[PDB]
């Protein structure tokens, strides 16, 4: 083995790189860099008593769509591997197309997406066997109840204690056909009254606007209520929103600072160097604003300002989240900086405009920055900053919170604090101090406390969440009607062409004009 | 200094040697010598002219500690010898290695500069040779462009005044504070010469002693 | 300070060592554990390698028909030949697009023309010729290349030696706009045996015209061939000037330590011919000075000559540190760039670049360039570094210059600026400028000395050696190249955008009066 | 690499030589300036040569009526006339400190006792005293140098010849230690006239018994006269053995090529006599083997058998190559020897060496050595060079054993190892072993035969005979003697501080056991 030579002489040689770049003040440095860089097994079963009492069923509809086969069915995936799926688990994939073998659809559709790590793929073919495909139409009630028939047949076979079945209907589906899914399910395959509930799972765009997202709420009202109706917003992870919720309402240290006489700006940021990726047209309908701002965004800003929850329950949080926008001034063209990206320096990323399902003369945003006002005693002339991009300098996802200076008595020998929670590009959550250096106190340094003590990623999470009936996470009626309200009259700004979008290089930060916006906006870069 | 003139090198003579800690007798090795193997220089124990018993070193090697900025934790080693192998005065200093890159294909960079048996002054360096980065030579380069002898050139230099090669007052009493502990120990018998034969380097504890305090052979 | 920065770097490295020295006796976690612990304290003679006679070797020269490969390439082959570095069961495949009959008469009157002359390989000549085949086919039919591979395997079989299989160095002597297909075809059935074989491609200039379309080929290439295997190649870098550059400083401490901000003045390298570009305004209008030497070969010798300290000798090690400093370069600005056009000599036997049928009249392309270019880290920050390229001027020549900050104090004028000069052109010299004594009896009497610091295929050659013995120090990585075009490519379009303009000079002369008072304006002092 | 140093000193020998041959034709700086641009590119017959018969000559024999001289001496000077080498007008001087009356008497009963009685000399005996003269006097009165001085210039002014003057060998058979006084008295009043002769002094063994004493000596001796003249002898070195080993070799592509670490296995010297020392532990005992015969005798063959190529014959030359691979021998070890010292034969006859009365009972004194040397230089490293020396062994022989390595491929044991002997005791003889092919067939029948390559006064007459010639290459010259003392001296101590012991032997045996196995344990195999 003069291969033993090489390959840890390339170790070293990475070790070394790490340590040149940072420049630790070094033993401890290679020892937490050297572990990570390290970082056929039966399940274990960790579902609650409750969820393996019943039988479940997923139906997933638009099985053989993009964000099904891509997204939803890997992370079902995810979750079995992990033991987060009773033992019985049905899954059917419910979509329009005919197909002559359904085993070879389940290994080139679905098993083709699965993760190829060496502890998940040994799992995929004892995965499959509780997959089945499904051939209907999303308007028939009679298609309904023969995809009714299929699943009592797997539950009344169920070998556990309670008779019925639960069952999840994942729309995986444009907005457009929810309603008569809905009706369909309420008519034709709703769970046997003997028991078990009803969860749907409904994709964004929940509309584009106030009008057009109330229309789609009152059309699917009667059959499924907000007990029921789980709103997915997949970028929403649990960790950062226990992040949001218990360093703060736990402490009595960050209770006292989480207002205007200590904030002096709040950021929400939301980064991916990934441009439209030739699906430039589909985007140009929606925008920067309505794909991430108006939802993802806003739910973030409805955790981290809402007034202190009634208790830790669902409903409570939701309250709190409905409550504090409820007090947030529309959004002004004035206070909305937009950007549209041009060609990466390298090609790598061709121009929006480039894209030749994007209509010439298209003024949609890839980019946005904007302030919020949110009017009350905890907030008051506190800037509230959202910040989304596609295309820029790289994929991170932050709340920054800077608090106000103090400027006696240490003037220039100390600068803001903040606290951060990061999501991307991987968890983070810390406070940046000044302290002492180990004679002159004027002598300070600024450090970086690590708050933060294979879990499901933040998608998996809600699913997860769904299953056990949490609603924390996911978007109530009232709620969204409240986020159309601050967003809609800036919407109508953009499209009748008052704001124009700058153009900004793919790779870059964005328009220079949007770090200007943000300077001005209360934040001070030291 | 200062500048080039005489009284302005013999002040930094002076402020330099009275950085010097004075040598301890653990940092000296001494020697005498014994009859060389042709007996053309009789040992020196031989010579009726001296007393029975001495001690008296023909031959010292010894390490000083120089205490300032420039220069602590630079081993300085004074190296002199009577009927030893060779006729020759030079300072050699040995710059650090550079073990990253080249590691054996490379070794400690010289500076010599000598004064007998002939004048040099040369640099030893590595360089490539005339495919591999790690092929290579050790070479020297040559820094040297009927004159008057060294003692001439001191008569030469009295005559027009110029004091620079010559112990000032104060630089001399600071020179003998460095050595007379030294001598103290050694006249008191704390330190013994060890026998050398006359012709040879001399003890090998003496090599010894300067591989011991920073110097690489190669 | 500049001492403790070396310092670190030099106690990291003796830290990974003492790892490295306990981790060859019986692991992730076992530096871990290690560090908490450490922290508590005539006749061709053959010169070829033994691996390189151990297994079978096939050189194929696509576009074999083509200049650059029957007057450089071939030649090229041939030297290495002579000089005895060609494994000696050789085989070489000329490979190109028209059909030919007679072989033999192929090699004589389309490559032996134009290989050496001289005497010392004139008696060689027809020797070199039994190793060469022809093959005729096209550069995209998956047909052809299968038929390439049965050939290949013919002569691989063929070999009377101990290891199975044939290494391959396919080389590319072809337009750029056909690499894509060629490696593709290559991949599809052209691959070395199973059994075994290495793969190599060396590719040929230009690698694009700027960051977008060198960033094209890269991902071109890419799905067929790794940074390991390919070869992007550049004529002019030598194996003498990269050592001198290489060895000279990281050997030695004396060099080392001073090869800094605290103690560097200011840096040039320069590039300058004579010859003109009269009748080639048909490669050259469309690419100019800068792109033709200066983004390509005057950046890679800036990159070895500035590069931080390797871990080792390893290639890829060198060539990280070829991209790390790249990284730290500024884009280069219209502010810091002075830009030249020849026209016609004084004595009028030169005519001017815009006198030539295949030069667009009117064209504003650039045969001259000096530049400021910053190097904003640890070691560089506030050097300038200057770059100058020039056709068409006083002399050819090709040097590093290294001028070191006065020692003002003691000596005054009685000493100047120490210098280190690295030339390749006209002829190879490495010399230390310095003052000395002279003797016979004042301090202040004295000289200044060069010092010369030295101590066979040309550049081209040596660059094929290189890439058969598998070492990829003086290429181009795929990362690098893209870092040097975006030093570069700003620059590029404010001179296409017209937004800084040539100034003419008469070929023959130094160039524009105003490149040299931007010299001088950028800390070199005149000596 | 064996081949290349060989042609390095082939390429210098050869640049020297066409220097010589411009430089012949009308001055140091045209040297470097011719260097620059090379780089660019019965009856005795009277046998004596004719200055030999040109000038008197008187050898005067000191101490004349000593052993050694009447014995040896003289009796040699007879042979040397007989053999017709002595000019014709020879003056001979016994020269001793008893007075004496009848000159014609001590002539008789003093000298020709010990004459060749045989019968092709016995007619010369009368006619070579007529030759010889007695002069009575002491070795330091200036006065008697002063008395000879006038005696010679006598019989020198008598000289029916050309050239005036006369040419003087001063012979001291004489004990070293009045050597010195001698010479003083030559240098103050018995030199050659002005007008012309050269002066020559052979001097006798011991010289000195190491490093320390034989300097001392050589101070002694070097006020008054120089390497040219002083004439170191060695009874047993032979002209017949020198030529064997300096013709056969240098002279000869074939040998020449093959004198190296790279073809040669293992060499040995070899001493060995029967007679013992019986009755002469007044000389032996404070000697010992090593310094009688191996220091002096055996060192100045393996100085001629090792030494590199002279540029000439010049004798000068030869011996500036003695000094130079003598100084390449590591001083012996006691680790590297094994001693004897002889007990009475098995049959009785031959009487122990401490069984004697001049001999100090219980002595350590070795009668037998077997020692090996490193040779530490390109040629030789590596190789094992044997010395053997003994007394009342088993055969009188002088022999040197070359042993060349096998050629183990193709042939394995129908071949084996080529040997050299040059041989000069009990007879001359030189031969090589080869392994030849027998007639009448297969290629591996093969048988060994050793080739002849052969092709007059004794070795001690010889060296008489060089030294009235003028040539100096078997004598030891003074920096010679110093190194060969350095060789040696460090052992001899370890032997007289009692480190290491001899074995016993009887008398008639090879000697101790121990020997042998020390030998084949030394890279020597038996044939």
């Amino acid at each position: 083995q003069d291969a033993y030579v090489a390959d840890v002489d390339g170790i070293l040689d990475v070790l070394r790189a790490q340590v040149l770049e940072r420049k630790p003040d070094i033993f401890q440095f290679i020892s937490k860099s050297a572990l990570s860089l390290q970082k056929c097994d039966r399940i274990n079963c960790k579902v609650k008593d409750e969820q393996k009492s019943r039988a479940l069923t997923i139906i997933v509809f638009g099985a053989s769509g993009d964000l099904a086969k891509k997204k939803t069915f890997p992370a079902l995936f995810d979750l079995y591997c992990g033991g987060l799926l009773p033992p019985e688990v049905n899954i059917i994939g419910y979509a329009r197309t005919k197909v002559d073998d359904v085993e070879k659809w389940k290994h080139e559709t679905l098993m083709k997406y699965f993760s190829n790590l060496s502890e998940r793929g040994c799992h995929a073919e004892d995965f499959l066997k509780h997959i089945s495909y499904f051939c209907g139409a999303y308007d028939s009630v009679d298609d309904f109840k023969r995809l009714d028939a299929v699943i009592r047949e797997k539950e009344n076979a169920f070998k556990g204690p309670e008779k019925g079945g639960n069952r999840l209907f994942y729309l995986a589906l444009p907005p457009s056909v929810f309603a008569s899914v809905c009706e369909s399910i309420h008519k034709g395959a709703m769970p046997q009254e003997v028991g078990g509930w009803v969860r749907v799972i409904i994709e964004k765009p929940f509309g584009r606007d106030t009008k057009s997202s109330a229309e789609l709420s009152q059309a699917l009202e009667p059959f499924f209520d907000e007990s029921q109706l789980y709103r997915i917003d997949h970028y929403l992870g649990k960790e950062m929103v226990q992040n949001i919720i218990t360093t703060r309402f736990a402490n009595r240290i960050f209770s006292a600072v989480w207002n205007a006489s200590n904030i002096a700006c709040v950021q929400i940021t939301f980064k991916e160097t990934i441009g439209t990726e030739g699906r430039g047209g589909y985007f140009d309908s929606i925008g920067i604003i309505r794909d991430v701002m108006q939802n993802h965004l806003t739910q973030i800003l409805a955790l981290l300002a809402m007034e202190k929850p009634r208790s830790l329950d669902a409903e409570c949080i939701r309250d709190e989240k409905v409550s504090v926008l409820k007090c947030i001034e529309p959004i002004t063209k004035e206070n909305c900086v937009l950007g549209q990206y041009t060609a990466s320096a390298d090609g790598s990323i061709p121009g929006y405009l480039e894209d030749v399902t994007v209509p010439e003369g298209s003024t949609c945003p890839t980019f946005a920055v904007m302030r919020l006002n949110i009017n009350n005693d905890r907030w008051a002339g506190v800037p509230f900053i959202l910040k989304a991009g596609k295309a820029v300098e790289q994929k991170y996802v932050a709340i920054r919170i800077q608090f106000r200076d103090e400027v006696h008595p240490y003037g220039e020998a100390t600068q803001r604090n903040e606290l951060v929670i990061r999501a991307q590009p991987s968890e983070a959550m810390y406070v940046k101090i000044t302290t002492k250096v180990p004679g002159d106190l004027r002598q300070t340094h600024q450090t970086e406390l690590d708050l933060t003590y294979r879990l499901p990623d933040a998608y998996e999470s809600l699913i997860n969440d769904a299953l056990l009936g949490n609603s924390t996470n996911f978007v109530r009626k009232d709620e969204l009607d409240v986020a159309w309200r601050i967003f809609t009259p800036l919407l109508h700004q953009i499209d009748s062409g008052e704001i124009k979008p700058i153009p900004y290089q793919a790779g870059t930060r964005g328009p220079k004009e949007a770090d200007e916006f943000i300077a001005n906006n209360g934040f001070k870069h030291q | 200094p200062r500048s080039l003139d005489a009284e302005c090198i013999r002040d930094e003579k002076v402020s330099v040697l009275k950085c010097i800690e004075p040598i301890t007798k653990e940092n000296c090795v001494l020697g005498q010598y014994t009859a060389s193997a042709d007996g053309s220089i009789p040992g020196y124990l031989e010579d009726v002219t001296v007393p029975e018993g001495s001690t008296c070193p023909t031959f010292a090697v010894m390490r000083l500690n120089i205490n300032n900025d420039r220069w602590a934790g630079v081993p300085f080693i004074l190296k002199a010898g009577k009927a030893v192998e060779q006729k020759y005065v030079a300072i050699r200093i040995q710059f650090r290695d550079e073990v990253h890159p080249y590691g054996e294909a490379t070794q400690r960079n010289e500076l010599v500069i000598r004064a007998q048996p002939s004048e040099a002054m040369y640099v030893k360096i590595t360089t490539k040779v005339p495919g591999d980065l790690r092929q290579t030579h050790q070479t020297e380069l040559d820094l040297t462009y009927r004159l008057p002898d060294a003692y001439e050139s001191l008569i030469n230099d009295a005559l027009l005044g110029n004091s620079t090669n010559f112990v000032r007052k104060d630089e001399l009493d600071v020179a003998w504070r460095i050595f007379t502990p030294l001598l103290h120990q050694i006249d008191s018998g704390e330190i013994k010469p060890i026998p050398y034969q006359a012709g040879t380097r001399g003890p090998k504890e003496a090599d010894e002693f300067i591989a011991n305090n920073g110097f690489k052979h190669q």
